[PDB]
């Protein structure tokens, strides 16, 4: 302890006064959180106007994806919260379902890339010209340049949407795109995410994909196999008559 | 994505003195807090005090 | 030997926390981090604007959408990820509606998950 | 300037240190259950006409 | 001192015990809406108090309208709700040619409390101004720990021996409300007539984009700025 | 160009990184070391990270040489006398500016007061 | 012209050549060796599918198209404009006065290719859009040949793997 | 960067009386010098020993525990 006073008495007195007044600070009330347990718990009326934000179906409810028609739905009551009284420029929501669609479809690019491969080759039309584009197996390879060299001597056709046959059956073994798949490529990045944690935590919360079908699908312990592992191979009183208050009610929820 | 980048676009808007949304607004948002650019729409140095601490340093590095 | 004001502070506050002991470099890595965060918040600052206050909350405002979700935060405090409280209470409910899974006494302690969920074939 | 008590003052100060933050840290939930609780309550306050009706009231036994 | 509730609370024990009693709620059915018994309007099922509906067939406690309970003084019972349910459910329009002369059954339910109720509970009093509230959020720890020593007097603490003996006590301790199967998977001529019909509705401003929950919104305000102008009035 | 040419062509193709150090960091990612796993997987490893530093040199240098008003860039403190003769002096100016194209940030401050 | 010589024989509208103008503006704007290894010494001491296309559309080709197609060639920016392009540039709002002779014709070797490579990508796009249906090109062809562009290789990246980090970069420049 | 064994040191500039300024301490070495230096010595490999802390309630004075030269006891 007589080394702290060494230590203490290094200081000079400018700094030894700046950290001694701390002890002036009124504590922490932290009474702030006020309002954010409230946020849970002649003139124009634009409250009237702000309120019609939640008039309007989302994406999700719908199942259909933003347009420019929802997106200057949205604009106006966004523009009279923060106190923008003139609204929005002619051009914005355009420009707004352009970005839109950029951002959705980075993310899927982002996201197909590290789970696929033998896409459709540069021979023409197809492909991912200019951009990031997937990775190939020898055979592939092999297979997809003698059809190529083939097609440019005559003796090959493509189908209506110009795939070779190598493309086209490599193509067809290809499935949609699963759970599993987003999880795995999660692992590996942001994905460009990183402003999302709900839907990043929505995902990696959930059941684990085919789970839920195959709820009694059980391996065993086994020391002597290859890995260790087995695989084998009051009127209306509630209890008298709750059975057709019940279907009463999923009739009324249709 | 949508319910976000309006968000920070209209109180960006009303910072620098505006009564409209313009997309100059939306554009520095989208360019600054997620790389996204869409074409078709249209410096900093130091000051003396900094070279001051500079050269004093470099003076006493020799 | 010479020695940085704010490191000597530095190196108390953690020794006033209950840190007996540290490394060299911990003081230099911290100075280092609070020079980036000002830098960075200033520049962000510079565009949305002399400077005010407004842009400085607005430019802070906005870098906390994507990281500083920690901290020791308590009741209604952004800690350990940032999640509503609510949407906790809603997952947990849809969880431990279903029964707890039925083990017999000869598989109690052996028997394990389907074949999807385990490393076989993996050397 | 008395040693020990500029000590204990330093050490007292940086023991209980707790800083004050500037803007409150966000608390993060999905929209769904925003847009419905609005919903929901844009309903009720128009039912109860802003509190002024009691429409859960019970009049007799049942 | 109170009386704490069984481990597995069932309508028969509350219904038994609390017999006599006025219900807490009473709502009528209808065929495409519901309402209370004292209320003036209506409430279609596909509006957000379809809610409401859903906490019918599940038994709960609808914490998601708390506030408005406690604003009416609905009644609690042992922290359930007994409702009652009456089921009434069981030409040529806009023609002018038309001629004018000026031209159920009953059910008895009860809902059960569960934590998000608790928790809301706690979180309304700490914003219920009374200190300034009636709870101080730091000491909001202390109080539920209290609650719980009067919901849980007693536990199961005799110890086991072997694994079947723990089995044996998961079974005997087995409750219904978390009894449940797991979840399903999620899943996903008259034509010249109604092109007639789109047809014939062409540069219709309201009529084409159909191609209703009245809440008399303004009736409502004309009636609150009358009762407002006449309390002026009276004070001259 | 085949996986199986190129991993039977290892020997001719060893990085100049010890085995010690690939074994060391290959447990701390979470592979055991060669004796279990294969030696040419290792190799393989190493020779791309090799390969990584070299395109970090690479860049960095031509930086240097594109250098050869005046004043130094914020943010990149460091060196001392500035070394002597006319030699080419790995400094924390270049190595920041190549390496902020591949995603690092490297700045600190000049002085400390 | 330039959109013609690439294959575009069609009669684009205002909104496509004017994103395109702008595009190519502000790549503008934007933008032996000193690193051989003969600098690695103090003593110097004196020494000593696109043609292939093209080539098949220029052998269907008859002899008027050959002949505009050969004087549309020679479409320049800043060939005898040196003062427009000037202007157009900005060059005084973001370097020092007359740049020598040289960057401008670098400048107009540069431009030159990037309406190529734009064209010829938009090109593809158009005509995968076509056959999934189952005209000249436009702006939607062009965004989209611009996001594609705008792709980094993934050695750029490699150090955030693992993280959750967002890359923030500059304006490529292809 | 913050992984390195070698010291820390720091140099003391001045911007006039009173106003010190400070800076990390580096100076231009030559690739000879790193390349061709020994590497640190190699510490033995993990193990483990045993011996009593104590019997029946009292340590026994072995070397493999602490000595009464160098606050245990009740004395309320």
């Amino acid at each position: 302890e007589r080394r702290l006073k060494g230590e203490v008495m290094q200081l000079p007195a400018r700094d030894r006064r700046r950290i001694k007044e701390l002890a002036h600070n009124d504590f922490d009330p932290y009474d702030a959180l006020a309002n954010v347990l409230m946020e849970h718990a002649l003139k124009m009326n634009f409250d009237l106007e702000i309120r019609k934000r939640y008039a309007q179906p989302l994406a999700v409810e719908s199942g259909e994806f933003p347009d420019t028609s929802n997106i200057e739905s949205r604009m106006l009551p966004f523009c009279y919260e923060a106190g923008l009284s003139s609204g929005h420029a002619p051009d914005a929501a355009q420009f707004m379902s352009i970005a839109t669609e950029t951002f959705i479809k980075e993310v899927m690019s982002a996201i197909f890339s590290r789970t696929r491969s033998n896409g459709p080759g540069d021979s023409g039309s197809a492909g991912f010209g200019l951009g990031s584009g997937w990775i190939q197996t020898h055979r592939y390879r092999k297979q997809l340049a003698k059809e190529e060299e083939a097609f440019q001597r005559g003796e090959i056709s493509r189908d209506k949407m110009g795939l070779l046959p190598v493309e086209a059956k490599a193509a067809s073994e290809r499935g949609p795109l699963g759970m599993a798949d987003v999880r795995l490529a999660l692992e590996m990045g942001d994905c460009g995410l990183a402003g999302f944690p709900v839907i990043v935590k929505s995902v990696i919360y959930g059941w684990r994909e085919g789970e839920l079908e195959n709820w009694e699908d059980y391996t065993y312990v086994d020391p002597s196999r290859p890995d260790g592992i087995a695989i084998p191979s009051w009127e209306g009183a509630e209890p008298e008559t709750s059975d057709l208050l019940n279907a009463v009610l999923d009739s009324c929820l249709a | 994505f949508v319910d976000n980048v309006l968000h920070q676009a209209c109180r960006n808007a009303k910072e620098r003195g505006s009564k409209v949304l313009e997309i100059r607004d939306i554009q520095l948002v989208l360019e600054r807090v997620y790389n996204i650019r869409i074409p078709g729409y249209a410096k900093v140095q130091p000051n003396s005090n900094w070279i001051k601490k500079m050269s004093a340093v470099q003076a006493a590095k020799v | 030997s010479p020695r940085p004001r704010d490191a000597r502070t530095l190196e108390l506050l953690l020794t006033a926390q209950g840190v007996t002991s540290f490394e060299p470099r911990v003081s230099q890595l911290l100075l280092d981090f609070a020079y980036r965060h000002t830098a960075a918040v200033l520049s962000d600052a510079l565009h949305l604007s002399s400077i005010t206050a407004n842009a400085v909350a607005l430019a802070i405002s906005s870098r906390l959408g994507y990281q500083f979700r920690g901290g020791g935060g308590g009741y209604y405090g952004g800690g350990g990820g940032g999640a509503s409280k609510d949407w906790m209470l809603e997952l947990a409910r849809e969880r431990n509606k279903v029964a707890l899974p039925r083990v017999l006494p000869s598989e109690w302690g052996v028997r394990l998950p389907g074949e999807r969920f385990v490393l076989s074939g993996v050397s | 300037v008395d040693s020990d008590e500029e000590t204990a003052a330093v050490m007292s100060a940086l023991a209980n240190w707790n800083p004050q933050p500037v803007v409150p840290q966000p608390v993060f939930a999905p929209l769904k259950r925003q847009y419905q609780l609005a919903r929901l309550h844009e309903q009720l306050q128009a039912a109860t006409n802003g509190g002024r009706t009691n429409i859960f009231k019970v009049v007799g036994f049942g | 001192t109170f009386d704490a509730p069984p481990y597995v609370i069932t309508p028969e024990y509350i219904l038994k015990k609390f017999a006599g009693h006025p219900p807490s709620l009473i709502v009528h059915l209808y065929q495409n809406h519901f309402r209370f018994d004292q209320q003036e309007g209506m409430f279609q099922y596909k509006s957000p108090m379809r809610i409401f509906i859903e906490h019918l067939r599940n038994r709960t406690v609808p914490h998601e309208i708390m506030e408005y309970l406690i604003q009416g003084g609905v009644p609690f019972y042992e922290g359930c709700l007994i409702v009652q349910v009456f089921d009434h459910r069981t030409t040529v329009p806009f023609s002018i040619h038309n001629h004018n002369p000026y031209i159920p059954t009953v059910y008895t339910v009860v809902l059960m409390p569960t934590a998000q109720a608790l928790h809301t509970d706690l979180l309304l009093k700490t914003v219920t101004p009374r200190d300034h509230m009636e709870l101080d959020p730091k000491n909001i720890y202390e109080v539920e720990a209290k609650i719980l020593l009067a919901t849980y007097p007693k536990l199961d603490l005799e110890p086991t021996k072997n694994a079947e003996e723990t089995i044996a006590k998961l079974e005997k301790l087995a409750h219904p409300e978390h009894s449940h199967k797991p979840p399903e998977p999620k899943v996903r001529d008259e034509a010249l007539a109604a092109e007639q019909e789109r047809y014939m509705l062409t540069l219709d401003e309201r009529l084409s984009s159909k191609l209703w929950e009245p809440r008399f919104e303004r009736f409502k305000l004309i009636e609150n700025i009358k009762q407002e102008h006449a309390e002026k009035k009276e004070q001259e | 160009a085949s996986l199986r040419e190129f991993l039977n062509k290892m020997d001719d193709y060893a990085p100049i990184i010890p085995d010690a150090v690939t074994n060391y960091y290959m447990t701390r990612a979470g592979l055991p070391p060669p004796p279990q796993t294969d030696i040419r997987l290792a190799r393989l490893l190493a020779l791309a990270t090799q390969k990584f530093i070299a395109d970090i040199a690479a860049d960095a240098y031509q930086y240097s040489r594109i250098r050869a008003l005046g004043i130094q860039r914020p943010g990149y403190g460091g060196g001392g006398q500035g070394g002597s003769q006319n030699r080419t002096v790995l400094t924390m100016e270049d190595l920041g500016m190549a390496v902020s194209e591949f995603g690092v940030n490297v700045k600190r401050s000049e002085f400390y007061r | 012209q330039m959109m013609y010589v690439s294959g575009e024989t069609g009669e684009p509208s205002l909104e496509t050549t004017g994103i395109i103008e702008d595009i190519v503006r502000q790549q503008v704007i934007e933008i032996g060796l000193p690193w051989e290894p003969a600098s690695f010494y103090s003593v110097e001491v004196p020494e000593r599918q696109r043609l292939r296309k093209a080539d098949e559309r220029t052998k269907a080709m008859t002899k008027e198209e050959y002949v505009t197609w050969s004087e549309f060639r020679q479409a320049s920016f800043t060939y005898r404009k040196g003062k427009r392009f000037r202007e157009w540039a900005g060059f005084g709002l973001v370097t020092d006065s007359k740049p020598s002779d040289d960057i401008i014709d670098i400048l107009g070797f540069l431009t030159f290719e990037m309406v190529q490579t734009l064209t010829e990508e938009a090109l593809k796009i158009k005509e995968q859009e076509d056959l999934h249906r189952e005209t000249p090109v436009e702006p939607r062809h062009i965004q989209e040949a611009f996001r594609r562009l705008q792709q980094r290789p993934k050695k750029a990246r490699a150090m955030l793997n693992g993280t959750k980090l967002q890359q923030r970069t500059q304006l490529k420049l292809f | 960067g913050y992984e390195s064994t070698r010291p820390l040191r720091y140099g003391e500039a001045s911007l006039g009386p009173g106003q010190p300024l400070f800076y990390i301490d580096d100076e231009e070495v030559d690739f000879e010098k790193v390349i061709n230096a020994p590497l640190p010595k190699v510490p033995r490999d993990m193990t483990f020993t045993a011996h009593w802390l104590a019997v029946e309630g009292v340590q026994p004075s072995i070397p493999q525990n602490p000595t009464t030269a160098e606050d245990l006891l009740p004395k309320g």
